[PDB]
């Protein structure tokens, strides 16, 4: 099917809100996509969080650099996306609270370490991924995603690299 | 192993059908709108409701 239409943003429907509920799938989708090749992903088979050779990516960003290996990345990446959602100063869950004046910034850099996620996972372990019959499922997780980033803009295009490979060519 | 490929194999069908179920809500409720008369006031009133009622909707859906 297509998710262009899906993933626009409908009449009266505040965008935080919108943004806020596909943050948390795509949230969801990538924690199971790694959760299944979380024995792969060994510290030793990533010393270093890299979206392949050329493309590295630190945890803090810049004075300097400071030593990041993947598992350690991600598993804390799943953790404080989780502890962000559940900030309710953030991510509110009852309907009388707004969203904090601050909220698409986080959103971007939430997605944007997603999107890390996705491209370690695209790169580095793509021949175990296939080792199961997988690549689909993450073909399609990873449509939606970019669908909607792009539909709102909501990482640099800077940022989207190390995927292109793939990007423009599933946007056929 | 399955968890993740059950999730992503139902997961687009699920999304486009609740797509599909807002635009029906939203078209019902301005089908049964246009019969009884109402007035153009009532219309954009009962309509913000309805875009309350979606958004209470995807809210309540994303916690527990
Ligand atoms: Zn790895």
């Amino acid at each position: 099917g297509n998710l262009r239409m899906a993933v626009m943003l409908p009449e009266g429907e505040d965008l935080n809100e919108w943004v806020a509920v596909n943050t948390v799938d795509f949230f969801n989708q990538i924690n199971m996509l790694y959760g299944t090749i979380t024995d792969f992903c060994t510290e030793e088979s990533c010393p270093v969080m890299s979206a392949g050779p050329k493309y590295e990516y630190h945890w803090a960003d810049g004075k300097k650099p400071i030593k990041c290996s993947a598992p350690k990345y991600i598993d804390y990446l799943m953790t404080w996306v989780q502890d962000q959602l559940d900030d309710e100063t953030l991510f509110p869950s009852k309907i009388g609270v707004p969203f904090p004046k601050n909220f698409m910034s986080v959103a971007k850099t939430i997605l944007k370490r997603l999107f890390r996620v996705y491209a370690h996972i695209y790169h580095q372990h793509f021949d175990p991924v296939i080792q199961l019959q997988e690549e689909a499922h993450l073909n399609t997780s990873f449509k939606h995603f970019i669908f909607f980033v792009q539909e709102f803009n909501l990482i640099d295009r800077r940022e989207l690299a190390p995927l292109q490979e793939l990007i423009e060519k599933l946007t056929s | 192993p399955q968890a993740f490929k059950f999730f992503m194999e139902q997961h687009v069908e699920n999304v486009l059908k609740s797509h599909q179920q807002r635009l029906h809500r939203k078209k019902q409720l301005e089908n049964e709108m246009m019969r009884v008369g109402l007035s153009q006031d009532a219309q954009d009133q009962m309509r913000k409701m309805l875009c309350q009622k979606e958004s209470n909707y995807i809210r309540l859906k994303r916690a527990k």
